[PDB]
RNA sequence: CCGCACAAGCGGUGGAGCAUGUGGUUUAAUUCGAUGCAACGCGAAGAACCUUACCUGGUCUUGACAUCCACGGAAGUUUUCAGAGAUGAGAAUGUGCCUUCGGGAACCGUGAGACAGGUGCUGCAUGGCUGUCGUCAGCUCGUGUUGUGAAAUGUUGGGUUAAGUCCCGCAACGAGCGCAACCCUUAUCCUUUGUUGCCAGCGGUCCGGCCGGGAACUCAAAGGAGACUGCCAGUGAUAAACUGGAGGAAGGUGGGGAUGACGUCAAGUCAUCAUGGCCCUUACGACCAGGGCUACACACGUGCUACAAUGGCGCAUACAAAGAGAAGCGACCUCGCGAGAGCAAGCGGACCUCAUAAAGUGCGUCGUAGUCCGGAUUGGAGUCUGCAACUCGACUCCAUGAAGUCGGAAUCGCUAGUAAUCGUGGAUCAGAAUGCCACGGUGAAUACGUUCCCGG
């Protein structure tokens, strides 16, 4: 899915922002506008909210969960049937 | 006598050459058999030369480029029967009822807007 | 269409030029294996910071005359219809109808 | 046609024999203008024909078509504003035509694992007067009589 | 030692008058030509759609055909080459220059 | 002719006979059939048991028919347990790969409702 | 239906074009992009001058362009002041030395542009459209043009519906490549609304080609 | 012409006693085999007062046309306006030919100009099919107006044979007050011809008569 | 009377899966239009962001963009914190040029409001452009004649053409818009010119068109010549016209395009552009992040791959044209199974590259089966493009092996190099082709006729 020659992006204020969160410990989960970013180690055990375009949904992160990006959790779009 | 050939059909160009000898033919400096994995093109280059019936005197040095296989043996014919009307200048009236020198032109029409070939057209539905 | 877009457009252009070399440097950085690894990592950080619109990707194609976001003549950067029209006029040297 | 009909293009003839129909015939088994595949599944009944039902294949090649040309014909027509079923001749190109592909079709009905075997057979077959281009035969030969009401 | 000169236009018209004008000048000089070869011109063609309303059986086509020569002289001297220099041509002629 | 999964499938070329085998397709059977050193097209039946022998160890090497179903059930269940996107779409049964949802999603969707 | 360009047509036949410099793939978009933009310049500055037509040429390195006009005077004003600073202005905006030369027409008439532009002004003067193409179609065959044929569409007279109409004079064949025929657009913008014109104007067939 | 001079021609000739016209009775001798029989005694001293009258047009440099579309008799008359030097009409009439003068002059102008433009040159540079079809529209010009190409004006005098056949070329001369001379055979209305000949109208050789005087006089009309 | 209109033929649609548009549905948004022909793989010659107008939120109010006059600062360059970024916040360097010294140029920023802006509504206010009937054969006028005149004639009739094509008849004749022809291309040949193109002859050659050379022929591309029922025979009203034959490379407008007579349908487009008028204007104007344009109970249109032995598979093996290309193609060689990667020359391109065309042909294979058919879908694992690929890119490898066993009603397309097939390139494009636009390979069958289906 993507080149490994680089390795998974991800944002470096999204870094600031969880690394400060680790060394400060757990935070309410902070918000987020890049679904984008993809999960680190780092990472683990902790909340954070991400944008589903009208508004940032709570997802908590666990050890699996890495390696992929975050967006992946949140859904963009609703559906109920006909 | 080399004799000069240019027959044209389809897309293929030829150029022939003639020299009376043991009947022998060598086209892109291939051996024709070995040219063609089809009889029917063997057939068709041969077959102005077997209407005379003078193959045993002449031998061929030919050359084809562009077009496919039939259009190479096509346009080798029809140079074949260009060289033979050089040599005897006699034949161009057996190769008028024969049908040999016709050339017939055809080029493969070029495709127009709107249709998914030169002449196809798309599906129109009418319901 | 809207000058605003027009506008955006020259901006967008103008801006992503100038880091054309940064921007190159940085992926050679980055593309260029053999790096430790760290240097790059940091690398393709650090160009994730330059101006989001510094990419060549955010451009876009957009007739000159009209500023259309389709029907586009990379050979003129003009929208079909103006160009159709540049050529009746006889404009464009030499062009001419093509019939075969 | 409605002005003036226009000639089906003029074929010309096989060079293994110097013969035209199996040039027409040929044409008739072709599926998406590939002369190489068709060519090669008559010989590979009209060779096998020379053997399987004796010499002359070429000869085997027609008894069959003998037994297949047709010669009644039923071209259904509105004269009235009504269309009635009228029984008719056809010149003879025709019937040969017709025949040709009466007998294709039964070379696509056979299985046999193989097309080259299925045309070698019921070439045969109808060359004996027995199977189905020949019944196709029949039937229009049948039909076509059956409905005789008015001409 | 050669000087090879590719000229290119979009009307033979003017390129077969600019080769023309410049074997003649070889000639004049005492340049020895190559002779004005023609070469394969190129054809560009264009399909445009030609309704701002939306169909898509509406459509044009255009073409430029770019004339292209070749010339040449085998023994250029001063007279020769700066012959060339002095000469003036049209403005939709191309003149390409090679030693 | 025992091997993983399947035994004796058909008697069909060794390549064929050997893809035969859930988790085993032409290239792993191909690859198989030269490690073994076994023949190309000769027919697993007949073939010799100390050769099957040679077959049931390259096989059983790799992830058996059996073996490799449930893991790919434990993927596709992680998959959907974490609820994400894709592990959503599989637990709605329609394309976990971009696939146009609006027309000809059929053979996910399966049969036609009102 | 809708008619083809005259122009267009017999472009390359009996049509010269109005640019003709030379050009590759990486220079033609530019230089064609800066030949619209200096015609652009020049045709307001020349709306005095009333301007039938104006080509640009550009030699490899400089750029030069000739102007057709029934005001040769006006063009020269004194000493070529005006023009001068034309001159200047283009060979700017265009990055390159300019070299202006100006070929009076000396039948303005016979030219499509100058009688399409009359007749669009005098629209403004809101002139009875009828009489004055009326007018110029009797002046342009007093000049002897072969043949005439005007066009005026759109709320004629400012009609609150579009009374689209047309005028023919004497002969003016298409669909004869031979034919040399001036044809020339204009628009004159009324208060009640937009009015487009066009003008064809057939002075004989050509023989021998564009020569 | 002299009455024996015509009774030899068969000037007495006319047409059958079924088809005659109301007006025509002075001028009929009788009837014989149920063909109508024409007097030359009114014949002859008719046809000279017209030549009187023809040689005095002629004399005052008039321009006479030859009228007769007959497909037996038009290149008699047109050898007979040509030994004149005068103008004719030998192939159909045309309505219009006299009160439509402008178009004929038209037409006249493009028969003109085809001419001038083969002399000239560039039907080489028409293709060659184009120019053979030049030379057939211009043949077609010529079948049409070889003899009015030089006319310049409607003519001052006219001469029509068989007046009832050429009937709509009469009502367009009276219509213009250009005068009418005419043989006119007994089925004919005499009305339209001012100066009327009744005589036969289609035999060869009194028609060639008619032309041959009647050419005689107006050479001799011209000579002074 | 005529038209793939019908008829005779092939190949299809309608079944299957998928791509693709549209309606419905849902959505926060799923932006706007097109709606039988003449919408529905349409605009869009290419939505990840951008694109973009839709939603969510963040923001600005003479402004994103333009002119205006002030006030100041060179212009710039570099650099740090917060922010999601919009942006603020800074913090350094530079702080330049002409000047007649005033300033000016130059830009930068702050103020003033005049003003900017609109993809806001009105194609029933319009221009401009396009679709259609329809390349359908028609539409008319000058003169003339007749009619007191509204008018008619011409254009009518008969032969007869692709044609109101042409002739004969004919108070009609001429002409125009037209038709035709002139244009491009292709079909033959000739002249000129011969490199990067060719090698007929040869001398050489390592044996490669490769090199002495050749300038023959192929090609190349400018000029030319050639098809006119000309010619002949036979019909026909003796005219036009037709038919056949010969010659001829081509024969009866030689094949193919471009060209759309009026006029029609308030056709379509005020989101190409222009524009009448109306409305917003701290906002219907401007910027930014995310989402959306890809949604699915659904329904229709268009397209693609199939259902298999003319097949599939493997092995070897062959004949092309047309093109694109220097922020490009990217050779060669090395690495990898591949996606690719590395290396890196040559090429602005008759020079290099993309690129070695498949169907075919030769050999073995399978032996009729849901198969060694078909390939969907899904898991796993990667590659690449682009800051960035989750929603939502393309491609590779491993595995999975659907549905589907030729598809009712009904329906559509094509008369020859046509349809059918199989490859090839281009546009759009950072990337994103079953879509379009072109190029070649191989290459059918039928058309009795016009009763009829429709169309005129
Ligand atoms: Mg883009
Ligand atoms: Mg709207
Ligand atoms: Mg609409
Ligand atoms: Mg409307
Ligand atoms: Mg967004
Ligand atoms: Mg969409
Ligand atoms: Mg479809
Ligand atoms: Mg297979
Ligand atoms: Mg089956
Ligand atoms: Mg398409
Ligand atoms: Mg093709
Ligand atoms: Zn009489």
């Amino acid at each position: 899915p993507r080149s490994l020659k680089k390795g998974p992006f991800i944002d470096l204020h999204l870094l600031k922002k969880v690394e400060k969160a680790v060394e400060s410990g757990d935070k309410k989960p902070l918000r987020t506008w890049s679904r984008r970013s993809t999960i680190f180690p780092n990472m683990i055990g902790l909340t954070i909210a991400v944008h589903n375009g009208r508004q940032h949904v709570p997802v908590f992160v666990t050890d699996e969960m890495v390696g992929h990006k975050l967006g992946e959790f949140a859904p963009t779009r609703t559906y109920r049937g006909h | 006598n080399q004799y000069y050939g240019t027959g044209r059909r389809k897309s293929s160009a030829a150029r022939v050459f003639i020299k009376p000898g043991n009947g022998k033919i060598v086209i892109n400096q291939r051996s024709l058999e070995q040219y063609f994995g089809r009889e029917t093109a063997r057939m068709v280059v041969r077959q102005p030369l077997e209407l005379v019936d003078m193959v045993e005197k002449l031998d061929l040095y030919i050359t084809v480029k562009g077009g496919g296989i039939s259009g190479q043996a096509g346009a080798i014919r029809h140079g074949i029967t260009r060289a033979l009307m050089e040599y005897d200048e006699s034949l161009r009236s057996e190769l008028r009822k024969a049908g040999f020198v016709t050339r017939d032109a055809r080029q493969v029409e070029r495709k127009k807007v709107g249709l998914r070939k030169a002449r196809r057209r798309p599906q129109f539905s009418k319901r | 269409a809207k000058q605003s877009m027009k506008a955006r457009e020259v901006k967008r252009v103008a801006l992503a030029d100038k880091y054309f070399a940064k921007r190159a440097e940085l992926k050679a950085i980055i593309s260029d294996v053999n790096a430790s690894d760290e240097d790059r990592w940091n690398a393709v950080l650090k160009l994730q910071t330059l101006p989001r619109d510094s990419s060549p990707s955010r451009q876009r194609n957009r007739c000159r005359q009209t500023g259309r976001p389709h029907g586009f003549l990379r050979k003129f950067g003009l929208s079909r219809i103006k160009v159709r029209e540049a050529a009746m006029r006889g404009e464009i040297p030499g062009l001419k109808k093509a019939s075969w | 046609p409605r002005r003036r009909v226009i000639g089906q293009r003029k074929i010309l003839p096989d060079p293994k024999f110097g013969s035209e129909l199996l040039a027409k015939f040929v044409n008739i088994l072709m599926v998406d203008g590939k002369k190489s595949t068709a060519e090669s599944i008559v010989y590979s009944a009209l060779e096998t024909l020379a053997q399987r039902s004796g010499k002359s294949e070429l000869e085997a090649f027609e008894v069959a078509l003998e037994n297949v040309r047709p010669t009644v014909e039923v071209k259904s027509r509105r004269v009235g504003g009504s269309t009635y079923q009228v029984p008719v001749e056809v010149r003879p190109v025709r019937r040969n035509a017709l025949a040709m592909r009466w007998i294709v079709e039964a070379a696509r009905k056979r299985g046999d694992k193989s097309m080259a075997l299925r045309l070698a057979n019921e070439l045969s077959d109808a060359a004996e007067n027995k199977g189905t281009a020949v019944k196709k035969r029949e039937d229009v030969h049948r039909m076509a009589e059956a409905n005789k009401a008015f001409a | 030692q050669r000087i090879r000169i590719r000229l290119k236009a979009f009307d033979h018209r003017l390129i077969d008058q600019a080769t023309a004008e410049i074997v003649e000048t070889a000639k004049r000089t005492g340049a020895q030509v190559r002779g004005p070869i023609p070469l394969p011109t190129r054809k560009e063609r264009f399909t445009v759609l030609i309704s701002p309303h939306v169909n898509k059986d509406a459509r044009d086509q255009y073409e430029i055909r770019t004339h292209l020569r070749l010339v040449d002289i085998v023994e250029p001297t001063e007279k020769t080459v700066d012959a060339l220099m002095r000469l003036d041509l049209a403005a939709g002629v191309d003149v390409q220059i090679s030693l | 002719a025992r091997i993983a999964g399947i035994n004796i499938p058909d008697h069909k070329h060794a390549v064929i006979a050997l893809t035969s085998i859930y988790g085993v397709g032409k290239t792993r059977s191909k690859a198989i059939l030269a490690a073994a050193g076994i023949a190309e097209d000769v027919k697993i039946s007949e073939l010799s048991e100390g050769q099957i022998d040679t077959l049931r160890d390259e096989v059983a090497k790799f992830v058996v028919e059996g073996d490799l179903r449930r893991e790919i059930s434990m993927s596709i269940k992680r998959l959907m347990d974490l609820g994400c996107y894709r592990g959503l779409r599989h637990r709605r049964g329609l394309p976990v790969r971009g696939q146009r949802t609006k027309t000809n999603a059929r053979t996910r969707k399966g049969p036609r409702k009102p | 239906g809708q008619k083809v360009h005259p122009n267009g047509i017999r472009l390359g036949i009996v049509k010269p074009w109005n640019s003709t410099w030379f050009a590759n793939t990486k220079e033609f978009a530019d230089n064609l992009d800066s030949d619209f933009k200096v015609r652009q310049y020049l045709t307001k500055e020349l709306a005095k001058a009333s301007v039938s037509r104006i080509v640009i040429e550009r030699p490899a390195k400089s750029i030069r362009v000739t102007i057709h006009t029934a005001r040769p005077g006006i063009v020269i004003g004194k000493k070529g002041e005006d023009v001068e600073k034309l001159r200047k202005v283009v060979a700017d905006i265009a990055g390159v030395p300019a070299q202006i030369n100006i070929a009076e027409v000396r039948k303005p008439e016979l030219d499509a542009k100058l009688v399409a532009d009359s007749i669009t002004s005098q629209l403004e003067r809101r002139v009875m459209f009828r009489r004055a193409m009326k007018r110029a179609v009797q002046n342009a065959m007093r000049l002897g043009a072969k043949g005439i044929k005007v066009e005026v569409s759109g709320r004629l007279g400012g009609a609150e519906i579009a009374r689209t109409e047309w005028y023919r004079e004497g002969r003016v064949p298409l669909h004869t490549l031979r034919a040399d025929i001036d044809y020339n657009t204009s628009e004159a913008h009324t208060t009640y609304g937009v009015i487009g014109v066009k003008v064809w104007i057939f002075k004989g067939e050509i023989l021998g080609g564009m020569a | 012409v002299s009455m024996r001079d015509m009774l030899k021609a068969g000037v007495h000739f006319g047409h059958q006693t079924r088809y005659w016209n109301p007006k025509m009775k002075p001028f009929i001798f009788g009837a014989r085999n149920k063909v109508h029989i024409i007097n030359l005694e009114k014949t002859v001293p008719m046809f000279n007062e017209a030549l009187a009258e023809l040689n005095k047009i002629a004399s005052r440099k008039g321009k006479i046309l030859f009228v007769g579309t007959k497909r037996a008799a038009s290149e008699a008359v047109k050898d007979a306006a040509l030994s004149c030097d005068q103008f004719f009409v030998n192939h159909r009439w045309l309505g219009g030919m006299l009160t439509n003068w402008k178009t004929v002059r038209q037409s006249i102008k493009r028969l003109k100009d085809l001419e001038t433009q083969s002399q000239d040159g560039t039907f080489d540079k028409l293709t060659k099919k184009e120019a053979l079809m030049r030379t057939r529209e211009l043949e077609k010009l010529e079948n049409s107006l070889g003899g009015i190409k030089d006319m310049g004006g409607l003519p001052d005098a006219l001469f029509v044979i068989d007046a009832d056949h050429e009937h709509i070329a009469i009502k367009e001369a009276n219509n213009l007050g250009i005068p009418v001379f005419a043989i006119v055979d007994t089925n004919s209305d005499p009305d339209g011809v001012d100066f009327v000949i009744p005589g036969n109208d289609d035999a060869i050789r009194a028609v060639t008569l008619y032309l041959g005087a009647v050419a005689a006089t107006v050479r001799e009309g011209r000579s002074q």
